[PDB]
RNA sequence: AGGACCGAACCGACUAAUGUUGAAAAAUUAGCGGAUGACUUGUGGCUGGGGGUGAAAGGCCAAUCAAACCGGGAGAUAGCU
RNA sequence: CACAGGUGGUCAGGUAGAGAAUACCAAGGCGCUUGAGAGAACUCGGGUGAAGGAACUAGGCAAAAUGGUGCCGUAACUUC
RNA sequence: ACGAAUGGCGUAAUGAUGGCCAGGCUGUCUCCACCCGAGACUCAGUGAAAUU
RNA sequence: GUCCCUAUCUGCCGUGGGCGCUGGAGAACUGAGGGGGGCUGCUCCUAGUACGAGAGGACCGGAGUGGACGCAUCACUGGUGUUCGGGUUGUCAUGCCAAUGGCACUGCCCGGUAGCUAAAUGCGGAAGAGAUAAGUGCUGAAAGCAUCUAAGCACGAAACUUGCCCCGAGAUGAGUUCUCCCUGACCCUUUAAGGGUCCUGAAGGAACGUUGAAGACGACGACGUUGAUAGGCCGGGUGUGUAAGCGCAGCGAUGCGUUGAGCUAACCGGUACUAAUGAACCGUGAGGCUUAACCU
């Protein structure tokens, strides 16, 4: 199934009436607008390209402006593709919003994790032949990379305020982009 | 959060006063035992006229910890000291007849209903 | 941001009494055995208060059975049914962590007589 | 640890291939004084964006 | 990592930083324009402008805060008697940072920082 | 009173770290030992190399010591490289 | 070497202090002849630390800890 | 098996002496975390070395 | 041989610059390939069932919760928090009192914001599919039978390829899609993918500036007045814990009132007050040949 692009708003808790505190990451999933539909004939695979949010009209480059103008949609803050299952089809310009998750129990959330910079082996790898083999665990850049966390419980889908509350932590800092896909493991 | 070498008070009247955790049971390379976990101990101090004697090696279940226990709403219960209740080596049942000080709801399991029953308080 | 605040605002209790560190409070907490649900009272000295909106918490210290017990309650948790201030304490610190080294005569707290 | 072989003038030049300085892309021209200056820096005569900001 | 942290260390320990910015705030108040390195000017905004805001409301307690800060009665008097009223209506941004090239001795990026109404 | 005690100056140099193309051809830092004595220190003097001196370690005798340094025999000798 | 070393004597302010310790100051003298940024790993010197408390290790190395005065009190052994 | 002034056996006190144990204490460690400084990194100036 | 190493080379871990990829540019992809991951205990139903004279006790399958490990995060619980508040010793100073500041390891402490973070709390290991190993087989002659094999067919394990996650078109085999921009003139000669002048300078990029949960530096991201990019400012929150001054009580230390006061970093919500300048710079001017096909 397709996913949606959201913004990490931050973490909070939900108190259940039987007194459980559920740590939730609040994802602001505002309407995702289909900017392009890809099919086997023209593209070799089936996907939709969505955008979201809004963009500075004077900071939309003219290629980007033309690409959005073909779709008849307003320029968003990025473009993301979602692969399509055969039963699924969408139309260019159509808007997709968070109640797509209204019946989804678990999701996968992928974002760019926080950047730890140049991290040593202790932080990065939990350290304590005549050559070094490839993949040797060494110090280097940590974080600031695509990370997916799988099978997060969906605590609440609030369509009116464009919210998705997933149980637990999701990668990245507040205000970073998140791709939320219905859980693929399931 | 008990590990090997940790000294624990005894919450029962089995005769031992202080025990030292000598191995944390329940998994390979398991580091810590929290409230409700089984540990092999050795007796360090006991009353002269008690049912267990200094140097005895037997199991125990941790009932109070300074590290505390967390509740599903996020709350946490902390005690001033680490306390255990002696269990038999094979039956794994309490050896004393009373429990001193409170224990927690985390022992409310079929294995440890004795301690809940004997507890002055079950927080 | 605003969104987090509104989400928290839809969960904070409205009837939270005002208490300060050093007060003696009785916290009624919802305790569930099996299927029977009942109130257990926890009475002790407020030694720390964390005011963070929905994430507010306070620590209550009592000496039960000669054992010092600290229980940190989540103020807006539904498991906390009621908070009642049994005695107004007269301290000067926001956190009374020094009470952990105090026993008997040393742990008395002056009444806040007003 | 130290080399076994004198590195060549070729390798020295290759290493220094990234040592070249980058000239200033272009200077700005103050609208009032007409003096050139680094963009966002005051001119030598104390002008910035057509304003005499420092006297003398 | 220094995520979301603020305040430049400036290769000084805390006491030296505090003393240097006390001195530099005094110099800025008494001269109303000083030439310093760009990072020091940027950190100096955060030290001087709060002084001016404090000086906006004239009271004994405020003057004693402005003296505990800056430790100078010359400077406190100038703040509360001139800069307070000069900036009484202006909501922030009392200083202006003008980049002015590079220090000859060490190629440091220099900047003029001045009160905006000088 | 004391080759008494604790402890600065002062004398030393037990441990660890640093340094180890050093700040330094032996130190620095933190600790450490003695600290009225068989103590320590200034100035001057004496003892000279198979010799001196040595609470003795083959220690020290000018950053050199199981025999100083310098000049000479001397271009020793080297079946070795 | 404009070298974190060595180098005898003399003088000896204030407050606290037993003190020539030590802290802060006086008189007086200095900021140590590369700076400016940044705020990675890592190294060095430090501060703090949950729960545990030597489980580390060759070894409690290092660190942490003890630390003052007055009053009480003080073991085996002893050449008293 | 050492062994009686190449001294034998004891011995209070003393020891920066060897070995062991206990209490206390702890980042020594479980297992590291964060922070403060000095380097490392960038800029300007000066500018080595071993080795080849 | 061991250990070091101011690390030139190899290797490795990260991260850039160049040029390429055939007009240039902005994006979004595909996926060749590569990497990661793959662990386990217990409890509970099947089931006290089959088995066993009893004692004892399943296979298979199903369901939760732990450990170790890994990934992420900071809502919680905490640590830190020399940038916040307070207490306090000695001293010096601000003329003095009062109030403050300096120094003494942050003087010593007590708390603690943001951030970072583990001990904190979420998540993961799989299912499934394809081809198999040992082995189990079906059919079937050689060899009138028998035979798992010769022809053929079915199974068959954490092994293999997938499936999950990440990197990934310098994948030079340099791929695809969408979008955007440029539609002048002339001269010369060894007349060609030639050189040159003039006019032109796009899309975009870069640079500069304000910066960032990004970062060694590069890089990457946001923003640059048509602006919330940073600082300040306003309000809040948070932390600390009732400032100063004044008044009263007291002989005084001090207490009480004003007063949950004052102050409050990195937080939240706002706010153009300060700084993000008009420009300039790079990048061009329709993009080779051959051959096929098609519109005409
Ligand atoms: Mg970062
Ligand atoms: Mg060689
Ligand atoms: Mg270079
Ligand atoms: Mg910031
Ligand atoms: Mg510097
Ligand atoms: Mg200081
Ligand atoms: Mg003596
Ligand atoms: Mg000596
Ligand atoms: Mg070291
Ligand atoms: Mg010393
Ligand atoms: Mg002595
Ligand atoms: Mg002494
Ligand atoms: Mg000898
Ligand atoms: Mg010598
Ligand atoms: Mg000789
Ligand atoms: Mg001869
Ligand atoms: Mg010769
Ligand atoms: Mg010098
Ligand atoms: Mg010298
Ligand atoms: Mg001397
Ligand atoms: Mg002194
Ligand atoms: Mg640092
Ligand atoms: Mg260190
Ligand atoms: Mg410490
Ligand atoms: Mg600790
Ligand atoms: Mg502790
Ligand atoms: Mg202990
Ligand atoms: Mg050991
Ligand atoms: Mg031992
Ligand atoms: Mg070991
Ligand atoms: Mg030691
Ligand atoms: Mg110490
Ligand atoms: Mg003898
Ligand atoms: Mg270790
Ligand atoms: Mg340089
Ligand atoms: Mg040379
Ligand atoms: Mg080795
Ligand atoms: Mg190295
Ligand atoms: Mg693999
Ligand atoms: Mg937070
Ligand atoms: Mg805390
Ligand atoms: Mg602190
Ligand atoms: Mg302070
Ligand atoms: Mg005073
Ligand atoms: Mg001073
Ligand atoms: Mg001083
Ligand atoms: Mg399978
Ligand atoms: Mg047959
Ligand atoms: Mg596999
Ligand atoms: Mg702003
Ligand atoms: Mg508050
Ligand atoms: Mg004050």
């Amino acid at each position: 199934m397709i996913g949606l692009v959201g913004k990490k708003v931050g973490m909070t808790r939900i108190f259940t009436e039987d007194g459980v505190s559920i740590p939730v990451t609040v994802i602001e999933v505002e309407a995702n607008r289909v900017t392009q539909v890809k099919d086997l004939a023209n593209d070799g695979y089936r996907a939709i390209q969505v955008t979201t949010g809004a963009k500075k009209a004077n900071r939309v480059t003219k290629p980007e402006a033309g690409h959005f103008a073909k779709a008849g949609v307003e320029a968003g803050r990025g473009l993301w593709e979602f692969r399509l299952a055969e039963g699924e089809e969408f139309t260019v310009g159509q808007s997709i919003s968070v109640e797509l998750f209204a019946d989804v129990k678990k999701v996968d959330v992928t974002g760019t994790s926080k950047g730890k910079g140049f991290a040593g082996t202790v932080k990065r790898w939990n350290f304590r032949p005549g050559k070094v083999f490839k993949g040797k665990k060494m110090a280097g850049q940590m974080g600031n990379e695509r990370v997916t966390v799988q099978s997060l419980d969906v605590v609440r889908v609030d369509a009116e305020r464009n919210l998705l509350l997933v149980k637990g932590a999701v990668p990245g800092a507040t205000g970073s982009d998140l791709i939320v896909k219905p859980a693929v493991k399931a | 959060m008990i590990q090997e070498q940790t000294m624990l008070n005894v919450a029962d009247n089995s005769g031992a006063r202080r025990v030292m955790c000598i191995k944390v049971l329940g998994g390979s390379h398991r580091r810590y035992a929290g409230v409700g976990d089984i540990i092999k101990i050795t007796i360090k101090e006991a009353i002269p006229r008690g049912k267990v004697k200094k140097g005895d090696v037997l199991k125990a279940v941790v009932v109070r910890t300074k590290k505390g226990v967390r509740r599903p709403d996020g709350s946490v219960i902390r005690f001033d000291g680490n306390a255990c209740v002696l269990l038999n080596n094979n039956s794994e049942q309490p050896i004393g007849t009373r429990i001193f000080g409170p224990v927690t709801r985390e022992l409310r399991s079929e294995k440890f209903m004795k301690i809940i029953s004997l507890a002055p308080e079950v927080l | 941001s605003n969104i987090i605040k509104q989400l928290e605002q839809e969960q904070m209790k409205q009837d939270v009494p005002s208490f300060r560190p050093g007060d003696t409070v009785e916290v009624k907490v919802w305790v569930v055995e099996g299927s029977k649900k009942r109130l257990q009272a926890f009475e002790g000295v407020v030694i720390a208060i964390r005011n963070r909106g929905l994430h507010s918490a306070f620590t209550v210290r009592k000496i039960s059975n000669g054992e010092g017990v600290e229980r940190v309650f989540q103020t807006h948790s539904p498991v906390v049914d009621s908070i009642s201030v049994k005695r107004r304490g007269a301290v000067r610190k926001a956190k009374l962590y020094y009470l952990r080294e105090r026993t008997g005569k040393a742990a008395r707290i002056k009444e806040r007589l007003n | 640890a130290v080399q076994q072989n004198k590195p060549t003038r070729s390798k020295r030049g290759m290493r220094r291939s990234h040592d070249a300085l980058t000239a200033v892309t272009s200077l700005s021209v103050d609208k009032t004084s007409g003096e050139k200056h680094l963009r966002h820096h005051i001119t030598a005569d104390g002008y910035y964006r057509g304003r005499k900001v420092i006297a003398k | 990592m220094r995520h979301r942290k603020s305040g430049r260390q400036l290769n000084r320990n805390s006491s030296h930083r505090q003393a240097m910015f006390r001195n530099m705030a005094g110099s800025l108040v008494r001269h109303e324009i000083i030439k310093t390195t760009l990072p020091k000017a940027k950190e100096l905004r955060r030290v001087v402008e709060p002084l001016i805001t404090l000086a906006k409301t004239d009271s004994v307690a405020n003057r004693r805060l402005a003296f505990a800060r800056t430790r100078d009665n010359e400077i406190v008097a100038k703040l509360f008697n001139e800069l307070g009223p000069r900036f009484a209506s202006r909501a922030g941004g009392y200083t202006r940072i003008l980049k002015c090239g590079f220090r000859a001795g060490d190629n440091a990026p220099m900047a003029y920082i001045e009160l905006v109404d000088r």
